[PDB]
């Protein structure tokens, strides 16, 4: 929304389906850093139930 | 580089300089907004283009602050043979200057605006509607010399629309006629449209230096709206 | 020895499950409103895919 409202340049004309796809890829990159942390954890020393 | 092409490397360096110049020009060309200045000769568009010459082959290069504008200024009139609407199509806005003072030619102005707004070549592009030479219209309505009822039949049963911006001290009759002439064009602008383009209306006179800033604001709004519906937000 | 964990049958666990179900149903209701109005200007403004 910020880049739409701060385009002193002409119309972006971001053609193709690459708009929604770009949104999803950025979301995936953030969640991807989190998932890397997660997999390193659960593969190296996973948690366990403990009496 | 290879095969000892001595002159070819000089040719490549020449092409490198030329490409550098073209790439530099690309920034200005992409940044510069494009305007199609339509309208009949009586509209007074000569005065407004002179004002653009004052404040930044029928061209117009004017730089409002940090943003450039190019007016192609083709007539696009009923009689003028500048059939170059198909060319120079992807423009930022259309500047439709109208002489609201002359009632007899006002209906022809309606027809020209209808033709422009319904032309499928310019369907996407919006219209910056400059109802110009407005002071003489004020003088005409102030006197009883000429009346809107002479040509436009439905000047009666017309109350000044709500929030039609008053001008302190302006004659209420003149304001009523003014907004009638404006809403008469907005009536055409409403039809045959999915909201793609908006006829930004403005009241202007040949002694107005702020027209450049009005064009700047309308162009910024047009770019904003086009980006907004292009990203599926409006 | 007494076996201690946050249990489903424990009343506090029951309340915690009820709140989770309430949140799930409120989120589903918001999704339903956002879908029955998926073309309204408000839903478009707040990025409807996201």
């Amino acid at each position: 929304v910020l880049l739409v409202f701060e385009a002193k340049i002409p119309t972006s004309f971001h053609r193709k389906w690459w708009g929604l796809n770009l949104q999803f890829l950025l979301v995936f990159l953030c969640t991807f850093m989190q998932i890397v942390i997660c997999v390193i954890w659960l593969y190296t020393a996973p948690p366990s139930s403990y009496r | 580089g290879c095969t000892l092409s001595a002159e070819d490397k000089a040719a490549v360096e020449r092409s490198k300089m030329i490409e550098k110049q073209l790439q530099k020009d690309k920034q200005v060309y992409r940044a510069t907004h494009r305007l199609l200045l339509l309208g009949a000769d009586n509209s007074g568009k000569s005065t407004i283009v002179k004002q653009m010459r004052i404040l930044h082959i029928f061209e117009t290069k004017f730089q409002v602050d940090k943003v450039n504008f190019h007016m192609f200024d083709v007539g696009g009139q009923r009689d003028e043979r500048r059939k170059w609407i198909q060319c120079f199509n992807d423009v930022t806005a259309i500047i439709f200057v109208v002489d609201s003072s002359d009632y007899n030619r006002l209906q022809e102005a309606l027809n020209d605006f209808k033709s422009i707004w319904n032309n499928r070549w310019l369907r996407t592009i919006s219209v910056i509607l400059f109802l110009n030479k407005q002071d003489l219209l004020a003088e005409k309505v102030l006197a009883g010399k000429s009346k809107i009822e002479d040509y436009f039949p439905e000047f009666a049963r017309y109350t000044t629309p709500e929030d039609a911006t008053p001008e302190p001290g302006e004659d209420p009759r003149v304001t009523r006629a003014k907004y009638f002439i404006r809403d008469e064009f907005l009536r055409i602008s409403t039809a045959s449209g999915d909201g793609r383009h908006y006829c930004y209306p403005h009241f202007t006179c040949a002694v107005d230096t702020e027209n450049a800033r009005r064009i700047f604001n309308d162009c910024k709004d047009i770019i904003l709206q086009m980006n907004l519906r292009e990203y599926n937000l409006v | 020895k007494e076996i201690e964990f946050l249990s489903w049958t424990e009343p506090f666990g029951i309340a915690l499950t009820l709140f989770a179900v309430l949140g799930i149903f409120l989120t589903a209701f918001v999704l339903g409103v956002f879908i029955k109005f998926r073309n309204t200007p408000i839903v478009k403004a707040t990025n409807r895919e996201l």
